[PDB]
């Protein structure tokens, strides 16, 4: 009993850890998000056409 | 110049519009450059057979079409460098990349074009000599040991038209032109010359003089000849070691080429790492073994026109430098690994297979590339000479003598440096066979050995005589014991062992015996087999009756002499030099004499 | 990035087989990944496998069946095969096409590498050095696996060289006089040894340093290709971009050979030696070349390729071009399994050719080399002896040959068989080795120097 329960409260401590790490994740990616967010409409919004490479004419 | 891809059906690639195109040149297929060669023609079209991976190349991909076939790139820098099988300077690639890799399409020229050369020119030749193929006409300063010649490549003549002054120049520059019938040819430093021709001489001569490696096995009993051609078989436990660092480190040789064909990545690492750290005496003074080596590398996953194509490349290199006059002794890691390179070639092309599913041109393959080894009377006026030596290994799966690779190559090479594994379980080095070993240059040495040492032919025949009887008497001794055995008999047992221990044997770990030159090898087999015609003569002359000798009174009577003979092997050529070797020596030979005296 | 807009084709000329002939194709590539949509919606993948002019010919990975000539569509991706690399995909499971089974995200990907990669510079391998201690006595005190080294288990079918190939897993590591990782694809595996490899990795807490592949045999034969090279590429990415020492195990390799054999087939190539591609030799030097030291880094790749040897035959050409192109072999026999001993290696047939420089003195221990040479030698005289007592009784022996057959019966007891969760340590397996080496008295023991047995032989 006394092994279940020791780190089965370590299995909450499981639960615990893991509730921090999704926080931390969820903190670091907002400090930039706007900054990921807009280099990416602006890749997508430029279009740049281009001949394929091996096109002779 | 460029054509287009017209299709991939894996590592073939077909190009169109390559009207202008000769078989087996070479082409830089796609935006990344792939090296490959052209193989079979139709119309304008051609068929690619391409080296490196095809993955990404796309139908429309230009093709560049170069002039030369594959070919060797050869000029001042070559020393020192390692080359892929293919002449790509790999430490050049891994240094102008700060990479791990070899770049899929990597160009790197084989010789860097930001090196300001020391050139002197000859100051024999003048603006409107005559200059022929093979001529020497600067030389260029490398390092302390190997002169650099530059010669016209061979296919050129005429008259000289400008000569560039003595100073410092890059493999881009213009060192000399000429003119022959109007037509003005500009050279740098560097010629290239196709690796699957062979480079012309002014005649090819009998290969005379030894190759003197620091063996005392191996050259006793076994010769080489500079120029010659042998076989050494490669096994984990054969202790090749010895030989490859004896022959590369003080053999009397100028040039050293080591040459892999397509080993495991760790056997590849193992000789790239040693080598460097391998260093000789050369005019007092401790150089680097680099300094007049060069080396090419290839493991199992190059790619397999390099591996077939890296035993050519070696060669192509070992007689750039027999055409300047130089001694070059060239070795090929394993001769079995590039046969691989070859068959496997051969079924991409879907080749009919021959003997154990080699090439049918298996044999004339090999045959072709020993035959370019030999000594010869070089091309110019200089009217040097100069040998290129061939001491490639054999490793055939099995370790049997039946592939045809291992077969070929026993009938091709004169030479075979049969090692064995069981001797170096047995901690007895060099691993020397003996019984398979065999050499047959021992006719064309005999007009130097008599010329210079008299006595060595007759000691190194009755020494084999004495090995041979050895062996023959094992069965005897096994039934026996040494009890109902003659006395005669026993001196050629015991003897033979002495010749096995103190001579055969030889320990390259110590000082003393790093190398045994060859009037040392000599005294001592002397001094051995002179004992052994006086112990026979001892007993012969005494054993009617009455009064005999035998072993057991040799053996207690002159112990000392016995021991003395033992200790020759210690006298350090570095401290005692010649005259006092041969001193005790031949005192070791009085005392020897006068101890079988006073038994009569 | 492309950023180029992706054509999708409708038009095909033919299907034959596991190929799609496409037609109208604008400069496609080799080796380019294409995506099918079928009438039904289904998607399959495949790879252009020959491109001659616009007439590009695609192998399909699942089967085409249901395919037509008129509907089926045919997405281009522009590109080739590149492999999501990253740490974080170290304790993941994956199929053969690199997508997650364990009920995972999708890797999100540091990098995209090229499965194919490139041979490593000669000019920067560095010769292998320390050792990489397996956890089984019979392959760390007789041929231990170098830093470096690549060293096959040859087995015959039937014997529990998946069982051990799991078991190395577990135990596998570091010799401890957090920077090691393994890398396991099994090709070919079926659902019953699948979830073996799966299930024991995740039970027993090994899982944090695997990198698991799976390719189960009612797979696509193509993807049993690319998942030794995505195992691989991940491998190259951890050990020489991530700096750690990474252990690349490939699990029947004789399944892959099998199935690169197909893929010659497929395009139509005349059979070589006994059915297998002319270049099957320079197929297995790419994959299994891509290890080892390198100059400048702290990483290494070693590998242990797991071989079934047909009809128990050395000479195969698998196991034959497989041990000419790598160093030494493990050998897992079939007396000894019969015997019921586990793990069935026999040492005498066995070679680690770099064990010479895996072992000794700042490395495992002092003794480590001695007691393996001794350990062997009397093993191998107490077969002989134990062959000669099958002929002239007990009573002909002397005592010197029963102190062999006591070390014999004992060393297989003792320091061979082990069990499958008893880890034992390389100090561990040298200690067990003196325990058996203390039978004889210190005379008999003529490969260890007197130094060593006054050092270590008493207590």
């Amino acid at each position: 009993q006394a092994a279940m329960g020791s780190q089965g409260n370590l299995s909450a401590e499981v639960e615990q850890a893991t509730r921090r790490q999704v926080q931390g994740m969820q903190s670091s990616q907002q400090r930039n998000r706007e900054r990921v967010l807009t280099q990416l409409l602006g890749m997508v919004c430029d279009v740049r056409p281009q001949v394929h490479p091996n096109y002779r004419i | 110049t460029f054509g287009y891809v017209h299709g991939v059906s894996g590592p073939v690639v077909t190009a169109c519009d390559m009207a202008g195109a000769a078989m087996y040149e070479l082409v830089r297929v796609g935006h990344s450059e792939l090296v490959g060669e052209i193989i079979r023609l139709e119309g304008d079209m051609a068929t690619i057979q391409v080296y490196e991976e095809t993955s990404g190349v796309s139908v429309g991909d230009p093709v560049l079409r170069t002039g030369k076939p594959l070919s060797v790139e050869l000029g001042p820098g070559i020393m020192g460098a390692i080359f892929d099988g293919i002449q790509r300077p790999l430490s050049d690639i891994s240094s102008q990349t700060q990479s791990i890799y070899i770049p899929r399409g990597v160009n790197v020229s084989a010789l860097s074009r930001d090196i300001k050369w020391e050139f002197i020119p000859s100051k024999n030749l003048r603006v409107g000599s005559h200059i022929t193929g093979g001529d020497i006409y600067g030389i260029v300063n490398e390092n302390s040991l190997i002169k650099h010649k530059i010669m016209l490549p061979p296919r050129s003549r005429g008259s000289v038209t400008y000569i560039a002054p003595p100073g410092n120049y890059d493999a881009s520059d213009v060192v000399l032109e000429l003119e022959f019938e109007g037509v003005k040819e500009k050279l740098s430093m560097v010629q290239v010359w196709p690796v699957r021709q062979v480079r012309p001489v002014t005649e090819k001569l009998p290969a005379n003089h030894p190759l003197l490696t620091g063996q005392r096995v191996l050259d006793a009993l076994f010769p080489c000849v500079q120029g010659g051609t042998t076989a050494i078989p490669g096994a984990f436990g054969c202790g090749k070691t010895v030989i490859s660092q004896s022959l590369s480190k003080y053999s009397n040789s100028d040039v050293i080429i080591y040459v892999g064909c397509g080993e495991r990545g760790n056997e590849m690492s193992e000789v790239l790492r040693d080598f460097p750290e391998l260093t000789m005496e050369v005019d007092g003074k401790v150089e680097s073994i680099m300094k007049r080596t060069a080396l090419v590398a290839n493991t199992s996953n190059m790619p397999v026109a390099a591996r077939e194509a890296s035993i050519y490349t070696g060669i192509t290199l070992s007689e750039y430098f027999r055409d300047m006059g130089y001694h070059v002794s060239m070795m090929a890691d394993s001769t079995s690994r590039w046969a691989e390179a070859l068959r496997e070639i051969s079924g991409r092309l879907a080749e009919m297979p021959a003997d154990s599913g080699y090439p049918a041109y298996l044999g004339a393959r090999l045959a072709s590339f020993y035959e370019r080894a030999g000594r010869v009377k070089c091309l110019g006026n200089p009217e040097r000479e100069g040998s290129v030596s061939i001491v490639g290994a054999v490793s055939p799966p099995g370790g049997d003598f039946s592939d045809p690779v291992t077969s070929a190559t026993l009938g091709i090479v004169q030479v075979f440096w049969g090692l064995d594994k069981k001797l170096a379980q047995r901690k007895h080095f060099p691993s020397v066979n003996w019984l398979i070993s065999y050499s047959k240059y021992m006719r064309a040495l005999d007009e130097y050995y008599d010329k210079h040492f008299t006595e060595f032919v007759p000691l190194r025949t009755k020494a084999k005589e004495i090995l041979q009887e050895e062996e023959d008497l094992a069965e005897i001794v096994q039934l026996v014991g040494k009890a109902s055995l003659a006395e005669t008999d026993k001196i050629t047992l015991e003897v033979a062992k002495l010749i096995k221990d103190d001579f055969l044997q030889q320990n390259g770990y110590t000082p003393y015996d790093r190398f045994c030159p060859f009037y040392k090898t000599v005294g001592m087999l002397s001094n051995m087999i002179s004992f052994y015609d006086m112990a026979r003569r001892a007993v012969e002359t005494t054993a009617q009756s009455d009064n005999k000798i035998t072993w057991s009174i040799i053996r207690e009577h002159m112990g000392e002499i016995l021991y003395k003979l033992s200790s020759m092997k210690f006298k350090d050529p570095v401290k005692d030099g010649e005259a006092k070797i041969k001193a005790d020596y031949a005192q070791l030979l009085e005392d020897m004499q006068n101890a079988f005296r006073s038994l009569e | 990035y492309l950023s180029q807009p992706r054509l999708t084709y409708k038009t095909v000329s033919g299907v034959n087989g596991p190929l799609v002939i496409l037609d109208h194709v604008k400069f496609p590539r080799y080796a380019e990944i294409v995506h099918l949509t079928l009438p039904d919606g289904t998607k399959r993948s495949g790879q252009v496998l020959e491109v001659s002019g616009s007439k590009a010919v695609v192998q399909v990975f699942e089967g085409t069946s249901g395919i037509d000539a008129k509907k089926t569509s045919c997405e281009f991706t522009g590109d080739i095969l590149r492999t999501p690399v990253s740490e974080d995909m170290l304790g993941r499971v994956f199929n053969g096409s690199g997508k997650p089974i364990d009920r995972g995200p999708v890797v999100l990907a540091e990098d995209f590498l090229d499965i194919m990669g490139q041979p490593i510079n000669p000019q920067c391998r560095i010769y292998p050095e320390e050792m990489i201690q397996t956890g089984i006595s019979a392959i760390d005190g007789m041929n231990s696996i170098a830093r470096g080294q690549k060293i096959p288990i040859f087995s015959a079918a039937g014997l529990p060289h998946n069982e051990i190939a799991a078991q190395i897993c577990r135990q596998a590591g570091l010799v401890k006089k957090e920077n090691f990782a393994i890398v396991f694809a099994a090709m070919g595996v079926n659902m019953e040894t699948a979830r073996f490899f799966k299930s024991d990795f995740e039970e027993n807490g090994s899982m944090d340093n695997v990198c698991l592949f799976l390719n189960l045999a009612n797979d696509p034969t193509i993807e049993r290709i690319i998942t030794p090279r995505l195992a691989l590429t991940t491998a190259e990415f951890l050990a020489y971009q991530c700096e750690k020492h990474v252990l690349v195990i490939l699990t029947d390799m004789s399944s892959y050979a099998e199935a690169l054999r197909e893929v010659s087939a497929a395009r139509e190539e005349v059979p070589g030696r006994r059915g297998f591609p002319g270049y099957m030799y320079t197929d297995l030097a790419t994959i299994y070349e891509r290890a080892g030291r390198v100059e400048g880094r702290n990483g290494s790749i070693t590998q242990i390729p797991i071989l079934t040897m047909p009809n128990d035959d050395i000479t195969h050409p698998i196991p034959d071009l497989t041990g000419y192109i790598t160093e030494g072999q493990i050998y897992v026999d079939r007396q000894l399994h019969n015997r019921q001993i586990y793990p069935p290696i026999n040492v005498l047939p066995s070679l680690s050719r770099l064990m010479k420089s895996a072992i000794g003195e700042g490395m495992t221990r002092k003794d480590h080399a001695d007691v393996s040479n001794q350990l062997y030698a009397c093993y191998a005289i107490g077969k002989d002896v134990q062959a000669m007592k099958a002929v002239v009784g007990e009573e002909a022996l002397t005592s010197d040959d029963l102190l062999y057959l006591e070390f014999l019966q004992k060393f297989e007891k003792n320091f061979i068989t082990q069990g499958p969760y008893e880890n034992r340590t390389v100090y561990e397996t040298l200690d067990i080795g003196w325990q058996l080496l203390r039978i004889f008295p210190k005379e008999m023991l003529k490969r260890i120097p007197q130094s060593t047995l006054s050092e270590f032989y008493p207590r």
